[PDB]
Order: structure tokens, then C-alpha cells, then sequence
């Protein structure tokens, strides 16, 4: 027949999977004027995107929510955003001093205010003091009568965070650099892995508020009007149960103690702060959930927990194991840290709740062992309403307990749709044509 | 400038009229228009909007599909035709011009889709009134 | 307060279409390939350093500045058992670049040193008359 | 979206400052760099007239004592030394997206 | 090189015979001496504030050069200076007459005349001509 | 894994060839000037220095493509001219060098005259032929 | 730039890029070239 010759094409719409660098592209309003928002790092890239979207309608791309790289690039960056911000603030090495702590006039908690001699920046004469110290940060030392010492002296350094900054979790949109198209599944029956039907293409991902909480997920993002629950093997016992429920469950948590301002001794140009006085009467902080909807919720969960084996033996159980930082429910609220007891939330089922919250001050970094941030609060009481669009469970009559040791799994619940592919725009094909040759 | 309407009055249910707002002096093809509905003793309800080139038309959900709007940039007219009339449509209609100027459509590069900008109103015509009853 | 439907095409919009329908679409994937706390800058060089390579390989092949062009390198039927009209009417590009992935290095050597190198020593010596 | 306001009735006399705020459910900040909230006034029996278009700027034929401000959700219109002819209603009108709604119109006597 | 920014469009094409006043030639006679290797005779001696800024300066010298070659490269107008196309001018873009654009007009004012419409012209060259002619050329090689 | 010998004259391969012989490997030298084979297999896990060497390699590349653009010879590899030779550069005749000498030695005969060649190719080939356009 | 074959060694990845797949070699035919190991800079590197 005819002779065929190769023919070069450019801009051919193909891709392979690649692992490249994405970049922050945040909000850009009210970042100026004292907003030292540590998530924004003063509005990281000021884009405020217009997230357009192109449907492709003939494309099947075999996704995977479990071998995704985008969740790995967050957990690199978030502690990396801490580490530059943890640097210039005040170091707290010279404070690990033996104490004399007595009972405070209006349980185990704030009973002990303390006193110790220190000579930080004057470097001439020591001076005793008065502070306010909770539990969960002190140790009654040996061979002495009522003498305390901070729990994390002989770890790495105990640098605090500065009061200019704010940990306010504004939504961050991950955009893609040139030559990379972030894709997104358009099937809401997407169970986590496998193929999709009519994958689209966005410039930039949707709202991701990088909140930090164990055992739940607060200001999250929720699917349509079925409850979807995904996991890795979903038969294996030591995996993580990602729960996406179709409605929100409203939460109130408050700190009724009128904590105030304060003046503690100065480092070298470094004023250090330790929580000033309460107004004179102590009410212990608590979360406060509308317990009807929560009771309504968990029977709705075993509707969709069930349909992978039989029609029998569903229960709910509370957590277990170790010190209360991994036991009790952890989350932040506006420059303040909460460890709340959540044993009441996990009664079993069949086919207004007040929770005792606990607050500490010396708080470990989230995954590294070693350094640890620190922040005394601002004046007044604290209130933050919130939401719930998910929780983290484990397998163990088939026992479900609230597990959790990685908020990447929270970010896996946020990024269960996305995939970044590089363009290989050059391509060739044969036809009958031929270059003119003389 | 001068901004009034015409064709108002009173009709029955199931009927169909068409008003006629006429502008005076500004270049009419440059600007988009609107329609608003103040019920007697109530607030205001937005009705409709046309692009400047008469290409983009956005209706309210309640009056969706029933009404009709159009432009004639040469004759400097503005029409609100209506169909399938109900008694609760009895209110004051007003012809109204956008405050700002509008541009041509935009055509974002990344997706071949134009964009017609829409902002609010400054010059309300005094407007006619249509009553639907027996 | 905006919005209208699609007019021309989208980005990667032809990537589920056939070759005969995607061949009229190449410019949209051609424009936006380049334009779009140090870690933005490390992206802004890789996006350049990938663009030059694809630009350079078109330059060597006597095919710079054109979107498509032909050569005189013969297609070898050992590379593809696919029939002709199946390729231009049934197969998408994303599938097609898994099928000739292995042969690609043989192709690029057999364009330059085969022809466009040879079309210059032949070209330079068509003088003297 | 939803956007109501408060208080409905402010039956006053001239000589004092006050303010009318309109409360937003969806936050307003368009990508142009501005917040499309338009405050204006009708008189009884009349088609309305524009007080201020943006929450910052004003319109022609407007006394200087008409000041407005607000965040993306909080929105406030303040009238210093409330004038004798401030009768009728005061509608808060937003221009985020469609259908663009109103407030009820605060009556001032 | 901006010597005729107050001249008219019907007259600025006269002096544009010089290579846009040797536009790109000023870059190569710069980067021959921007690439003075005294930077390599020091290794900058450190990382300094200036070398951070020079690095962010050379990238924009790289990128914004490419965005002007690529658009000339895609338009079937690679490397030339005055090329014609096949796209018909639409009078809806500008209802100015002929001589007013050329004889009686600056340049920068004419930018603001069609800075709205500019992006539509970009697509209406490629998908109308340079996407289009390549297929019709390849049909004329089928025979 | 095994590998048979080269039949396509790899990198720097014809450095011992004569000037009429090494011209068949011009394509291999040009391709691998830019970035070589791509190193840095996406391992960004843990500077400044790194990327100055990456940026210079592009500038070495873009120096020459612009310079071939001024020399009317973008895209090609071998192109002619209208410039006659001046034998005061080197009067060594045709086959004294061409089928007798490599490229390292021909560069060590013309290195003193290098910038002198570049102005003449600029002017009398494209600054000249700009005055033939009309 | 250094390339090291491939825990928490200072030479592992915090100084160099990871494992070497293959070293190559092209031997050249008709070429003479001087050398010095005392005017060298790799040894200063
Ligand atoms: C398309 O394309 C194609 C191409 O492509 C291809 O493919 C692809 C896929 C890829 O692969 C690429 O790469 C490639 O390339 C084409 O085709 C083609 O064609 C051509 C033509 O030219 C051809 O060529 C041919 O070749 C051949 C072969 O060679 C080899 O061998 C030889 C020997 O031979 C042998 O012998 C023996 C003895 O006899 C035999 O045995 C027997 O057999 C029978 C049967 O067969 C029976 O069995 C009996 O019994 C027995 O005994 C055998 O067989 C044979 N074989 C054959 C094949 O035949 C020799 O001589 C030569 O030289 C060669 O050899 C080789 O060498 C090498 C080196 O050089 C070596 O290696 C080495 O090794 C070592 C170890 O040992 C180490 O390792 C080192 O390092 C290395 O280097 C080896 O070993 C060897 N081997 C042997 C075996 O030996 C030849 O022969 C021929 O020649 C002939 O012919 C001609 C014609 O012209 C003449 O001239 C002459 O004279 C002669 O005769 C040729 O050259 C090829 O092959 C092909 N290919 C394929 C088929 O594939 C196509 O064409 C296209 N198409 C289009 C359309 O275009
Ligand atoms: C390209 O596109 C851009 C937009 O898109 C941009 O680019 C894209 C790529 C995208 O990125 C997009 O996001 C970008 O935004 C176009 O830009 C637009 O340009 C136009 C100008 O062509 C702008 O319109 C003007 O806007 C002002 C207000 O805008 C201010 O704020 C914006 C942003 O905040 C600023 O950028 C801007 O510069 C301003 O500061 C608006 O007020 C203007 O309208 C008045 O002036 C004109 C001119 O007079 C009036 O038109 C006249 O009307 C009369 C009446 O009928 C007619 O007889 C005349 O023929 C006609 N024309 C002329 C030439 O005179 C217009 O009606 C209005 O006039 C005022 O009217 C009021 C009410 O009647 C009146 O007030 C009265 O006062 C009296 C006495 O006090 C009494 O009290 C009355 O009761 C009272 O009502 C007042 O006195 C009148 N004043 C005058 C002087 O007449 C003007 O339209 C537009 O803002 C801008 N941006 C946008 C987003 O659209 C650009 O045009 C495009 N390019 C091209 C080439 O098209
Ligand atoms: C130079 O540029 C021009 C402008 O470019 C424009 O702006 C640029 C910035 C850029 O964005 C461009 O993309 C943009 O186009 C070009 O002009 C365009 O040309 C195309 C042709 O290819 C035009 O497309 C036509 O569109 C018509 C309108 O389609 C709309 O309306 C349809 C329904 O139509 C409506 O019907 C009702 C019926 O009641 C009318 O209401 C009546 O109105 C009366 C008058 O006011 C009166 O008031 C009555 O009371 C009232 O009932 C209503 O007015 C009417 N709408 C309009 C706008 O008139 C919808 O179905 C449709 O979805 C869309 O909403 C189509 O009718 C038309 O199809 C007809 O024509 C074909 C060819 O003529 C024919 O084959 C068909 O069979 C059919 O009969 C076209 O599709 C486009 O509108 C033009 N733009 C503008 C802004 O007008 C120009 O092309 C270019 N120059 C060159 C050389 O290319
Ligand atoms: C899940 O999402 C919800 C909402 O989406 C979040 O709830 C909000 O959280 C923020 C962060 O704490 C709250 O913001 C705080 O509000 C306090 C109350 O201010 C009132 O008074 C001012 C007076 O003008 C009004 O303008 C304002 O609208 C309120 O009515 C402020 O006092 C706080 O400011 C403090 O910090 C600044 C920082 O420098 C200090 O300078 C100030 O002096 C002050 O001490 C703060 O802005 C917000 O109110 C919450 N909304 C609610 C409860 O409805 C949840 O936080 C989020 N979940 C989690 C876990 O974060
Ligand atoms: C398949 O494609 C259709 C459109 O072609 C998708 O429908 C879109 O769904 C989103 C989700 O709310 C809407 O905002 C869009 O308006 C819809 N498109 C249109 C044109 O209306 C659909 O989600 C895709 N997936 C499936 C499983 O059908
Ligand atoms: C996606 O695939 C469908 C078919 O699966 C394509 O639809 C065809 O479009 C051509 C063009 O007019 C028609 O001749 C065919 O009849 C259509 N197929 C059917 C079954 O009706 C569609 O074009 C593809 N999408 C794109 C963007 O090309
Ligand atoms: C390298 O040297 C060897 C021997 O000196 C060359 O082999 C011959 O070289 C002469 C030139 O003096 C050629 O005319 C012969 O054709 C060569 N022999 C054969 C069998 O081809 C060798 O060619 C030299 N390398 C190069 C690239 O010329
Ligand atoms: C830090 O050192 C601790 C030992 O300190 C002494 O022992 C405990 C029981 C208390 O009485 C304390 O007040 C005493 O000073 C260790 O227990 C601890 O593990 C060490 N922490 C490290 C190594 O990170
Ligand atoms: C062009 O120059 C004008 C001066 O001459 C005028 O030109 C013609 C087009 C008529 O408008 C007539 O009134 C005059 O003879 C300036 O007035 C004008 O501003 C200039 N610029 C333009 C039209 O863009
Ligand atoms: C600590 O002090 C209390 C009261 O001062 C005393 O009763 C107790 O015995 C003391 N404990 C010691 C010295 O270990
Ligand atoms: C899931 O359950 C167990 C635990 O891993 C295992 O035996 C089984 O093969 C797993 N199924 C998979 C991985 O598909
Ligand atoms: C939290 O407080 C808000 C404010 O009154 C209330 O509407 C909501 O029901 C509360 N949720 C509880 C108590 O669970
Ligand atoms: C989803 O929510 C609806 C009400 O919004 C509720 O009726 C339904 O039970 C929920 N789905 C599940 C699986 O509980
Ligand atoms: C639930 O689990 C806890 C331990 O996590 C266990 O003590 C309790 O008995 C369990 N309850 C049921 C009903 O299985
Ligand atoms: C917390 O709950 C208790 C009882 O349910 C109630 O008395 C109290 O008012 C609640 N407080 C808040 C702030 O919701
Ligand atoms: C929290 O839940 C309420 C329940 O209606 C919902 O209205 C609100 O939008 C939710 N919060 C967020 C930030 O979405
Ligand atoms: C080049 O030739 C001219 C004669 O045309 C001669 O004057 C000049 O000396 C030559 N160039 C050099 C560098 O010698």
C-alpha cells in the first residue's frame, strides 16, 4: 500500500503521574495591620483564586486516596511553617527552677501558683515571683516537701510563640504550577480507590482549613446526603476508619475563667508572659454539645457502617491506652488548647451533654518529640462554636473505639479527590504525508 | 435622565402583557438594565437583568420561565413581557439602570467562557403597576 | 454575579476525544504550558527547564515554530500493529502514549541523525551552480 | 444568600446621631477587591434614590454625615446628627450573586 | 526602544525598520556582560541580599522574554516583525475609521482602546488560522 | 542486562573526526547541552546554591539561540551566508584543514579573531538584508 | 553536585542526592589532552 511517514505534534493532551511541588495560595484580605497569621505567614501568596473547572467527560483515571502525595506535602509544610515562626520567639531554657507552690483560693487543676528566683536579662540579682500554673505541666520532686518542676525540662528546648501571631485556620487553596493540572473526581459514590467516571480539571483546590484536632475533625467539609465511610483494607483491624457524615453537629466549648494580662520578667529584649489573675471565681471549662443530635447521629452511622458484612452486631466503645493527651479529645480554640474528656460520647447501639475539659499550657509539638510551643492566652473568657463533619475510629460485637494519631488522615479526608499530573505535550503519530525534499 | 414606563394596568390570571421602559440620553447599548418589584407594604424583590449586548439574561426563581425581557439598543427601549399571571404578581414594577458602567465580556484564558459583570442600581424609573384579579 | 457557558474549548478538553477531534485543539494546551518561602521559585525554573527541552527538540528536527510538521522518516509497521483508521478515529492520545512508550527513544534518534542532520549536508552542497 | 437587618423602627427627632446595621449570612468580598453592598433610601410614595453606592464612597447630592463601614459579614451605616428629612425607609442591598436580595427596609420616623 | 512613543502609528512604522530600534540586541549585549563571571570569581563570597534579588531579576528576564517569543511562535509569525494574518477585523472591536487609527493616534492610548478586547484576538488568531492552516496544509500533502 | 556497541556515535564521540566527518554528530551535542539527562529524581525531602547553576545553564542556552536569531539562522544547525572569508584570519586553504584536522585545533586557529567574526556576521548578513526587504 | 548511593547519615541525603543508577562511559578515538592533579579544583572541591 502507501508509504507512511511519522508526523510530529505539539501540545498533545496527555499526562503521566508526577510528584511535584505545590504552593500555598491563601486568602488576601485583612492580612495587614497586626495580622501575623502564622498559617497565612502574612498571606503566603495573595491570589484569592477564581477556581474554574473544565469537565472532560470521556476520561477515566485510576485514583487512590491512600498513596497520594499531596497529604505528604502538607505534613512537611505545616511543621515547616511552625519552625520559622518558632525561631524568633522567646526561649524558655533558664526557667526550670525548683518551686514552692501553695493552694489557690477560689478537682485537680489550677490549685498551685508558684515562686522561683531568676535573673534573666539584668544578670545581677535573682528575684522570686508569682505565676499561675495548672496541672499537666508540673512534677512533685523527690527529697523535698511540695516542690515542683516543669515536666519537659530535660527534653529539647521549650521556646514559646509570640503574642503577635494568630493560629487562626483560614482556608488555604492549593493551586498548581505551570505544566501540572490538578484533577478531581466527579463521582460522589467514590469509595476511595479505583477508577472514576468523568474527572474534571481545576486550577486550584477548594477550601481547606488546616485545623488541628485529634479524635474528631472540627471545621471540616461534608459530602452529599448519604453518609460515606472509607478505610484502607476495611477488614484489617489496625487501620483507620475515616467517617464522613452527611450533616453537621454543632459544638460549643467555653472557658469561663476570666484570665487576664500579666507581667513576668524580661529576657534580653524578650518580655515573657505567664497567665495573669482570674477575676476571683473559678468555673472549669467544658464543651457543651446538643446531645439529642449526637444521640441521633450514631444510629445513622451504623446504617452505613453495616452493609459490608451481615446485618448484626454493631457497637460503639470509648478509647483506651496511655497518658490522657492521646486519650482525651484534643483541639485548639483561638490561641488556646483543649484536652476534653469524650468517654460519654461512645455508648453502644443496636440494629445537652457537658464534657469535662482539661487545659494545659506547656504543649508538645504535634508530631516531633523534642521542642514544644507555648502560649498564655489573652484577657477575658473564650467561646468558639464549631462543627463536626467527621471522626476517627479503629476496629478491634465488633468493637469501634476512637483512635487517631495522625491528622494527615484528616487531610486524607480533605484530599480524597485530587491527583497532580504533568503534561507531556510532545507526541508523534504516522500518516501519509511527507516533508518536501529537493 | 428621564426614565419612565408604559403599558401598565390591570389584567386577569392567565393573561400576558408587555411593558415598555424608555431611556433618554445615555448610550443605552453600553449599560445593562434590571427589573425590580416592590410589593405594597413589603420590601423589594429583584426580578430580572439583561446584559448590555442583550446576550445574558438572569431571572428570579419565582418568576422563572414565565416572564420575558429584551432590549433594542437602536430604539433605546426596554421590554418586560410576562406570561401565566398570578394574583401575587400584583405590585409595582420599576425600570432601573446599573450604577456603574459595564464592559464587554471578558473571556478568561483558561476556559473558553465569557463573563458579564453585574452590579447594582442608581436610577429607578417611577414605574407602572400591574394588578391580577377578577 | 457573572457566568456563561463554554465557547471555544477548555484546558485538556480534548483529552478523552479522538485524534481527529483533538488535532484541531492543540493551541490551548500550547499557550498555558508556560504562564500559569523559596519553593515557588524552584517551581518557576522547572517549568522553564521543561519548556526549553520540548522547544529544543522541535528545533533540531527542522520543525521549530510550527505546531505540526512532517518528516521523511518512514513509519515502521513493527512499531504498531494498529490499523490506520483505528488510530485516527478510535484511539485517544492518552492511550496512545502508553503504546509507543518503549519505542520513543528509537524515534527521536531516527529523526535527527536520520534525516535533519542528513538534510543539511545534502542542503549545503546544492550550491556551486 | 440571606441578608436581613435591624432595627425595623427608629422613630426619632432631629439633633442626634444613630446608626443602622445590616447583617450578612454569606460574607461579601468580590475578587475585584470590593464588597458589593449598596445602601439607599426611598421616600414614601417614591421610587428610591441612591444614598451611597459602596460602603466607602458616596453619591452626588449627599450630606457628609452619612458614613458606612463593615467587615465581610458585619455591615453598618451610621448617620451622624440625624436630619429632619430622614423619613421613609432604608434598604440594604447586596450585589454578590443571583438572586441579589434586600433587607426589609428600616422605618425611621 | 521607545524613541517614538509620542509619534503616531502611521509614522512610527517608518523608524521601526531598525530592529524595533535593535530591541533584542540590547539584551544579548547585556547578557554577554551580565555573564561577567566575577560572580564566579567570588562565588558571590556569601549569599547576599543583592544576589537574592539578582536571582529574582534574571528569572523575569527569562520568562517575559519567552512569553513574547512563544506567542509570536504560535501565531505563524516566528521571528518576523510585521506579519499579516488571515483573521478578519471585526468592527465591533473598534468603530474607529481607518486614518484615525494610523495618522491621528498614539500607541498607548490605542492600548486602552482594545485592552478589553485583546484576549479575544489572541484566541481568534490561533484557532482561526494557525491551528487551522496546519491541517489544511497536511491535506495538501496527502496527494 | 547486556548492551551491544554503539551505532549512533554518542556524546562527544566524533571529537577525533575531521571537520567534514564530525558534522554528522552535531545533533547529539546540541541536545544534551541543556540539563543533560535529568537528575534530581524529585527528592525534595530534608540552601540557595544548588539553583544558580541551574539558571546559568539556561542563560548559556538563550545566549546562543538569540545569537542565531540575529544571525538569521534560528532553528537550523548548518547555514550559509553572504560574507566572504578574509584570509588574514587564517589563510589555510580548503583541504589543508577540512579532511586533515579536528575541531579543537580549528578553534585554536581562530580564537584571537572570534569577536571580529561576530560583528561581520551581524552586519553584512542581517543588518544588510534588512535593507533588502522593502 | 554529589550523588550518593543509598539511616540518618549526614552523607545520606542531607548533603547529596539519592542512589546512583548507572555510571556511563564513552571512550574517544583521536584525542590528546593535558592533565594536572595539582592545578585541579575537584580536589579543592
Ligand atoms: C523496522 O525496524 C527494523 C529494525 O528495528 C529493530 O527492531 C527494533 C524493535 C529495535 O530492536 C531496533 O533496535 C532494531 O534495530 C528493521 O529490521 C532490520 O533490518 C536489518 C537489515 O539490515 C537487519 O539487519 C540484519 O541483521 C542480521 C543479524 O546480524 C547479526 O547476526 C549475524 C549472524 O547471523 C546469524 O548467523 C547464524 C549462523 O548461521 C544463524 O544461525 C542459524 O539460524 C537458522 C535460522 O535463522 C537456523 O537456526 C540454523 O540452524 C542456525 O545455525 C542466525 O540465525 C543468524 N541470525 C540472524 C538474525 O539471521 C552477524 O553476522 C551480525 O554481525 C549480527 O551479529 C551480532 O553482532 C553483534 C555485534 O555487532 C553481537 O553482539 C555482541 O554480543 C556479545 C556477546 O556475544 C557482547 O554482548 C557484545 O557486547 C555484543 O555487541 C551479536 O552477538 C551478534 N549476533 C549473532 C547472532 O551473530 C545480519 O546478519 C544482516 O546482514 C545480512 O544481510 C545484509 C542485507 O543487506 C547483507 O548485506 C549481509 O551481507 C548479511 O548477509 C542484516 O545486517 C535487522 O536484523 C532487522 N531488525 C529486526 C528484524 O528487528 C526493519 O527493516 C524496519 N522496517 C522498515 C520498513 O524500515
Ligand atoms: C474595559 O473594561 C473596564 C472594566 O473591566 C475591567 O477590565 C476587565 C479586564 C476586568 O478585569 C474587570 O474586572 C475590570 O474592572 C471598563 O472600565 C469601566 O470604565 C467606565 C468608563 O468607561 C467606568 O464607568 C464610570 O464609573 C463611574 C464610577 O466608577 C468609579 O469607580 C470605579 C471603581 O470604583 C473607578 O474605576 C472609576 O474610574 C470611578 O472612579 C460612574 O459613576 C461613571 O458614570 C457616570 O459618568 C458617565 C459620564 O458622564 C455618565 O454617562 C453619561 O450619562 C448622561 C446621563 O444620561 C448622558 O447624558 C451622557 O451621554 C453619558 N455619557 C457621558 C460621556 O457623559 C454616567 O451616567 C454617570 O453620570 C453620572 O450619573 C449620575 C446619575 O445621573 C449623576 O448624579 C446626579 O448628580 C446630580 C447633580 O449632583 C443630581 O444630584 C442627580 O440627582 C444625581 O443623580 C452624576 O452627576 C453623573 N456624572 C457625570 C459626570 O455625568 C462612569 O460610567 C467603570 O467604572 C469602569 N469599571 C467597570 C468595572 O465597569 C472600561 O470601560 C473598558 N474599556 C473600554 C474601552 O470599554
Ligand atoms: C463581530 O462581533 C459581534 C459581537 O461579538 C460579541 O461580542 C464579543 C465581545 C464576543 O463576546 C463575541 O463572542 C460576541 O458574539 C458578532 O456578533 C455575534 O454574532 C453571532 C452570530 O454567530 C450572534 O449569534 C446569534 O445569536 C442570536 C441570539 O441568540 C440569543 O438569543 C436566543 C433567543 O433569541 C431571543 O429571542 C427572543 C424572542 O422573543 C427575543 O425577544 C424579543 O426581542 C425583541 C427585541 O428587543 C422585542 O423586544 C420582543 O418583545 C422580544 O420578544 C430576543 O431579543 C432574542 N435575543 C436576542 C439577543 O436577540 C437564544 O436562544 C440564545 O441562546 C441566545 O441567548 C441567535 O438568534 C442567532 O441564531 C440565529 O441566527 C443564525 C445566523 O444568523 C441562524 O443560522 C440561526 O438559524 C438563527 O436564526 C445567532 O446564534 C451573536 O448574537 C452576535 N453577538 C451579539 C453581541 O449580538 C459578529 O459575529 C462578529 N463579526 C463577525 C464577522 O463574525
Ligand atoms: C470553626 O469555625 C467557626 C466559625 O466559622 C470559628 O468560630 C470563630 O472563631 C474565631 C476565633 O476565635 C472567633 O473570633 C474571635 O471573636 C471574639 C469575639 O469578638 C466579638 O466582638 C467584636 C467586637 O467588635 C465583634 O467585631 C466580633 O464580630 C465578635 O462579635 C474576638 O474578641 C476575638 O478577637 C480576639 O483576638 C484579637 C487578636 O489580636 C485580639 O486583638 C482581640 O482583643 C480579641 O481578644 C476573635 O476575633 C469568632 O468569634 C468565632 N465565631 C463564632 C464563635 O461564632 C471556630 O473557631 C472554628 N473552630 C475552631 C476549632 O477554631
Ligand atoms: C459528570 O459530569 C456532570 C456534568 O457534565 C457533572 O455534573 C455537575 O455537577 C456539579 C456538582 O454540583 C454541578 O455543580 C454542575 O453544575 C454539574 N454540571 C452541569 C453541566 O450541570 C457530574 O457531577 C459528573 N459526575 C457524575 C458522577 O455524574
Ligand atoms: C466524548 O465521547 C463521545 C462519544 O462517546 C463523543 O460524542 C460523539 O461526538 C461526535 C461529534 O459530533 C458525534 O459525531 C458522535 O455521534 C458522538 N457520539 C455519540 C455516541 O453520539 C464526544 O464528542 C466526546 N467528547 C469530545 C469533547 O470529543
Ligand atoms: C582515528 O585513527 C585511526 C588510525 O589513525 C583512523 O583509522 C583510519 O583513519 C584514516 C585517516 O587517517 C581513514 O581514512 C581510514 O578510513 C581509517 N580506517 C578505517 C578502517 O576506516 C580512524 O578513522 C580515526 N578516527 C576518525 C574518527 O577518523
Ligand atoms: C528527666 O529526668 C527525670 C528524672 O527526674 C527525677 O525523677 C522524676 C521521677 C521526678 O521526681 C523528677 O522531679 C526528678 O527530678 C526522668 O524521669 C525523665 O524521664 C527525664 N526526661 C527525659 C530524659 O526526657
Ligand atoms: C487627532 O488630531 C486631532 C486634530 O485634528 C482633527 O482631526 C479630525 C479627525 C477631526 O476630529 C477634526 O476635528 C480635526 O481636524 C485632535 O483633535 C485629536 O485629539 C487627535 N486624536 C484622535 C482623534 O484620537
Ligand atoms: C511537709 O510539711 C507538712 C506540714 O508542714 C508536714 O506535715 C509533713 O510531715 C512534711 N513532709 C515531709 C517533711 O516529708
Ligand atoms: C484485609 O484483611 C486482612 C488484614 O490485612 C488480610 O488477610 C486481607 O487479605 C486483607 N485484604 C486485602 C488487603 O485485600
Ligand atoms: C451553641 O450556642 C448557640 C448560640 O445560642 C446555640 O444556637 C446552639 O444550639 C448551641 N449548641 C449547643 C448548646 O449544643
Ligand atoms: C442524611 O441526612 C438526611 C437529612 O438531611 C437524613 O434523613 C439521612 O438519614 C442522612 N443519611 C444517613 C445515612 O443517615
Ligand atoms: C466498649 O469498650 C470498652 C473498652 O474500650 C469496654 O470496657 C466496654 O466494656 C465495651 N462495651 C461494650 C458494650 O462492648
Ligand atoms: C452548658 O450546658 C449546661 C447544661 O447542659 C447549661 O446549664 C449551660 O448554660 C451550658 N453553657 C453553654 C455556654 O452552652
Ligand atoms: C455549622 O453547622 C451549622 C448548622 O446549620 C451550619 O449552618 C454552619 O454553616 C456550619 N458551620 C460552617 C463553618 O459551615
Ligand atoms: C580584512 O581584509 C581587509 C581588506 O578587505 C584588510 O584591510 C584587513 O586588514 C583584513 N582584516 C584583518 C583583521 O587583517
Amino acid at each position: 500500500a502507501e508509504q507512511l511517514w511519522v508526523t510530529v505534534y505539539y501540545g498533545v493532551p496527555v499526562w503521566k503521574e508526577a510528584t511535584t511541588t505545590l504552593f500555598c495560595a491563601s486568602d488576601a484580605r485583612a492580612y495587614d495591620t497586626e495580622v501575623h497569621n502564622v498559617w497565612a505567614t502574612h498571606a503566603c501568596v495573595p491570589t484569592d483564586p477564581n477556581p474554574q473547572e473544565v469537565v472532560l467527560e470521556n476520561v477515566t483515571e485510576n485514583f487512590n486516596m491512600w498513596k497520594n502525595n499531596m497529604v505528604e506535602q502538607m505534613h512537611e509544610d505545616i511543621i515547616s511553617l511552625w519552625d520559622q515562626s518558632l525561631k524568633p520567639c522567646v526561649k524558655l531554657t533558664p526557667l526550670c527552677v525548683t518551686l514552692n507552690c501553695t493552694d489557690l483560693r477560689n478537682e485537680g487543676g489550677e490549685i498551685k501558683n508558684c515562686s522561683f528566683n531568676i535573673t534573666t536579662s539584668m544578670r545581677d540579682k535573682v528575684q522570686k515571683e508569682y505565676a499561675l500554673f495548672y496541672k499537666l505541666d508540673v512534677v512533685p520532686i523527690k527529697n523535698d516537701n511540695t516542690s515542683y518542676r516543669l515536666i519537659s525540662c530535660n527534653t529539647s528546648v521549650i521556646t514559646q510563640a509570640c503574642p503577635k501571631v494568630s493560629f487562626e485556620p483560614i482556608p488555604i487553596h492549593y493551586c498548581a504550577p505551570a505544566g501540572f493540572a490538578i484533577l478531581k473526581c466527579n463521582d460522589k459514590k467514590f469509595n476511595g480507590t479505583g477508577p472514576c467516571t468523568n474527572v474534571s480539571t481545576v486550577q486550584c483546590t477548594h477550601g481547606i482549613r488546616p485545623v488541628v484536632s485529634t479524635q474528631l475533625l472540627l471545621n471540616g467539609s461534608l459530602a452529599e446526603e448519604e453518609v460515606v465511610i472509607r478505610s484502607a483494607n476495611f477488614t484489617d483491624n489496625a487501620k483507620i476508619i475515616i467517617v464522613q457524615l452527611n450533616k453537621s453537629v454543632e459544638i460549643n466549648c467555653t472557658r469561663p475563667n476570666n484570665n487576664t494580662r500579666k507581667s513576668i520578667h524580661i529576657g534580653p529584649g524578650r518580655a515573657f508572659y505567664t497567665t495573669g489573675e482570674i477575676i476571683g471565681d473559678i468555673r472549669q471549662a467544658h464543651c457543651n454539645i446538643s446531645g439529642t443530635k449526637w444521640n441521633d447521629t450514631l444510629k445513622q452511622i451504623v446504617v452505613k457502617l453495616k452493609e459490608q458484612f451481615g446485618n448484626k452486631t454493631i457497637v460503639f466503645n470509648h478509647s483506651s491506652g496511655g497518658d490522657p493527651e492521646i486519650v482525651m479529645h484534643s483541639f485548639n480554640c483561638g490561641g488556646e488548647f483543649f484536652y476534653c474528656n469524650s468517654t460519654q460520647l461512645f455508648n453502644s447501639t443496636w440494629n445537652t451533654i457537658v464534657l469535662p475539659c482539661r487545659i494545659k499550657q506547656i504543649v508538645n509539638m504535634w508530631q516531633e518529640v523534642g521542642k514544644a510551643m507555648y502560649a498564655p492566652p489573652i484577657k477575658g473568657q473564650i467561646r468558639c462554636s464549631s462543627n463536626i463533619t467527621g471522626l476517627i475510629l479503629i476496629r478491634d460485637t465488633e468493637i469501634f473505639r476512637p483512635g487517631g494519631g495522625d491528622m494527615r488522615d484528616n487531610w486524607r479526608s480533605e484530599l480524597y479527590k485530587y491527583k497532580v499530573v504533568k503534561i507531556e505535550p510532545l507526541g508523534i503519530a504516522p500518516t501519509k504525508a511527507k516533508r518536501r525534499v529537493v | 435622565v428621564q426614565l419612565v414606563e408604559s403599558g401598565g394596568g390591570v389584567v386577569q390570571p392567565g393573561k400576558s402583557v408587555r411593558l415598555s421602559c424608555v431611556v433618554s440620553d445615555f448610550p443605552f447599548s453600553k449599560y445593562p438594565m434590571y427589573w425590580v418589584r416592590q410589593a405594597p407594604g413589603k420590601g423589594l424583590e429583584w426580578v430580572a437583568a439583561i446584559s448590555g449586548d442583550a446576550w445574558h439574561v438572569v431571572y428570579s426563581n419565582s418568576v422563572q420561565g414565565r416572564f420575558l425581557v429584551s432590549r433594542d439598543n437602536v430604539k433605546n427601549t426596554l421590554y418586560l413581557e410576562m406570561n401565566s399571571l398570578k394574583i401575587e404578581d400584583t405590585a409595582v414594577y420599576r425600570c432601573a439602570r446599573m450604577f456603574q458602567e459595564s464592559g464587554p465580556p471578558r473571556l478568561d484564558r483558561w476556559s473558553g467562557r465569557n463573563y458579564y459583570y453585574y452590579s447594582g442600581m442608581d436610577v429607578w424609573g417611577q414605574g407602572t403597576t400591574v394588578t391580577v384579579s377578577s | 454575579a457573572v457566568g456563561i457557558g463554554a465557547v471555544f474549548l477548555g484546558f485538556l478538553g480534548a483529552a478523552g476525544s479522538t485524534m481527529g477531534a483533538a488535532s484541531m485543539t492543540l493551541t490551548v494546551q500550547a499557550r498555558l504550558l508556560l504562564s500559569g518561602g523559596i519553593k515557588q521559585l524552584q517551581a518557576r525554573v522547572l517549568a522553564v527547564e521543561r519548556y526549553l527541552k520540548d522547544q529544543q527538540l522541535l528545533g533540531i528536527w527542522g520543525c521549530s515554530g510550527k505546531l505540526i510538521c512532517t518528516t521523511a522518516v518512514p513509519w515502521n509497521t513493527s512499531w504498531s500493529n494498529k490499523s490506520y483508521n483505528q488510530i485516527w478515529n478510535n484511539m485517544t492520545w492518552m492511550e496512545w502514549e502508553r503504546e509507543i512508550d518503549n519505542y520513543t527513544s528509537l524515534i527521536y534518534t531516527l529523526i535527527e541523525d536520520s534525516q535533519n542532520q542528513q538534510e543539511k549536508n545534502e542542503q549545503e552542497l546544492l550550491e556551486l551552480d | 444568600i440571606v441578608m436581613t437587618q435591624t432595627p425595623l423602627s427608629l422613630s426619632v427627632t432631629p439633633g442626634q446621631p444613630a446608626s443602622i446595621s445590616c447583617k450578612s449570612s454569606e460574607s461579601l468580598r468580590q475578587s475585584n477587591g470590593k464588597t458589593s453592598l449598596y445602601w439607599y433610601r426611598q421616600k414614601p410614595g417614591q421610587s428610591p434614590q441612591l444614598l451611597v453606592f459602596e460602603v466607602s464612597n458616596r453619591f452626588s447630592g449627599v450630606s457628609d454625615r452619612f458614613v458606612g463601614s463593615g467587615s465581610g459579614t458585619d455591615f453598618t451605616l451610621r448617620i451622624s446628627r440625624v436630619e429632619a428629612e430622614d423619613v421613609g425607609f432604608y434598604y440594604c442591598m447586596q450585589s454578590k450573586d443571583f438572586p441579589l436580595t434586600f433587607g426589609g427596609g428600616t422605618k425611621v420616623d
